């Protein structure tokens, strides 16, 4: 691509530079092509690659958001510019489900890493399924589903209960259920367990550890309390 | 820098 | 509903 | 081009919808397509053209200075980044001085966007002043002082010393004086005598003239007493 002249460390450098300068379309641009060099990432670069194109999405997802809700309300030009933005959207996630399939998920040699990419690949399939309709639409949440399942079956057999990956994946999975899905009882079903399977072991965990996962129990309440 | 007009 | 902010 | 194919009043739409997206490339290319159309733009539509390209190069220049700023605490990394974005921040302003020039300033029209143009473009090559070195630079910034200075010329004989364009105007030269130009004393000058000469005349006003006025009038202060 674009950066297939650039050296890996260099375009990992000029990522953090982009992301100290708020140029988050810069910084997704560096870690793709980092991404492209072949290589596994490291945790702080999948974290990298992951706020990168979180910022560029959420972007275009809150720009869609707000025309969908005008057009809602309401010529044609409404529909033709939300139209415009979907079409961006769907093209990033397009890229980021590319990479993941050629070849982070296949490459990532710890359950952890392979966790993190497959629910990466749920949640790009979920913002697709966002803004997509009919046939399409089903096959995409049918694609979402299976990557959340198959990162749902790895984190139960390798990683604990507690584990801030592992937790991260259910609340996605979970808000995936109740809001794309229409499966509330899914979702209920899966924060509730995961909440508690968490709670038996908050015990024997560090000072930090047990602020991070109780964060997330927290969104996982959260959640409940607004499903239940 | 001073600030210029914001618009 | 949200999902994880990160 | 891309827009040449979509009515001028479909162009003004989509660029309010961009804006309320917070989409301003978008905006700003709306922008350029209605004005590519031939005709005057309105009070409104200015307005429009100036926030879209205001706050894409406001991004530009941010970041810019972020870049510059490592670059100077400071491999190529670093300075080819912030070469690339300075080149682009140069784009930007090219793009506008452009539009400027072949199709916005004319020798005809009201006093309202005669000046509005001209001061659009002091800001314009003050921009491209601010990431210039050398003798590059000393051109540039005559460009500047040029068009601004034919701006305040109209606007001193052709509109009232409360006008909201012109206060701006002075505004913005007088910072223009201090932060480029290396003449502080002309910049506190043009600020106290424009406020000074504001001030006295704003008992003309009615109510919603008198706060259009005063916020800018607020402004300069608030440059002023900065400065002294
Ligand atoms: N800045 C220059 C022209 C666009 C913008 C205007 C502005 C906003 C806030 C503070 C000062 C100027 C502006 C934008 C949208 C609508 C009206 C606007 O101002 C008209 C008066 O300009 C001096
Ligand atoms: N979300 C997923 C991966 C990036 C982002 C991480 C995060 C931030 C805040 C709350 C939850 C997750 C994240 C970003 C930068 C550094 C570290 C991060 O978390 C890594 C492991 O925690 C899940
Ligand atoms: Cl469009
Ligand atoms: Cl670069
Ligand atoms: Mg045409
Ligand atoms: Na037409
Ligand atoms: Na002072």
């Amino acid at each position: 691509g674009a950066m297939g002249s650039m050296e890996r460390a260099s375009l990992i450098q000029k990522a953090k530079l982009a992301e100290q300068a708020e140029r988050y379309e810069d910084m997704a641009a560096f870690m793709k092509g980092a991404v492209e060099k072949g290589e596994e990432l490291s945790c702080e670069e999948r974290n990298l690659l992951s706020v990168a194109y979180k910022n560029v999405v959420g972007g275009q997802r809150a720009a869609w958001r707000v025309l969908s809700s005008i057009e809602q309300k309401s010529g044609p030009e409404v529909r033709e510019y939300r139209e415009k933005v979907e079409t961006e959207l769907q093209g990033v996630c397009d890229t980021v489900l590319g990479l993941l399939d050629s070849h982070l998920i296949k490459e990532a040699g710890d359950a952890e890493s392979r966790v993190f990419y497959l629910k990466m690949k749920g949640d790009y399939y979920r913002y697709l399924a966002e803004v997509a309709t009919g046939d399409d639409k089903k096959r995409i949440i049918d694609s979402a589903r299976s990557a959340y399942q198959e990162a749902m079956d790895i984190s139960k057999k390798e990683m604990p209960p507690t584990n801030p990956i592992r937790l991260g994946l259910a609340l996605n999975f979970s808000v995936f259920h109740y809001e794309i899905a229409n499966s509330p009882e899914e979702a209920i079903s899966l924060a509730k367990t995961t909440f508690d399977e968490a709670m038996a072991d908050l015990h024997t965990l560090s000072e930090d550890s047990y602020k991070d996962s109780t964060l997330i129990m927290q969104l996982l309440r959260d959640n409940l309390t607004l499903w239940t | 820098r001073t600030p210029s007009l914001p618009g | 509903t949200p999902s994880l902010p990160g």
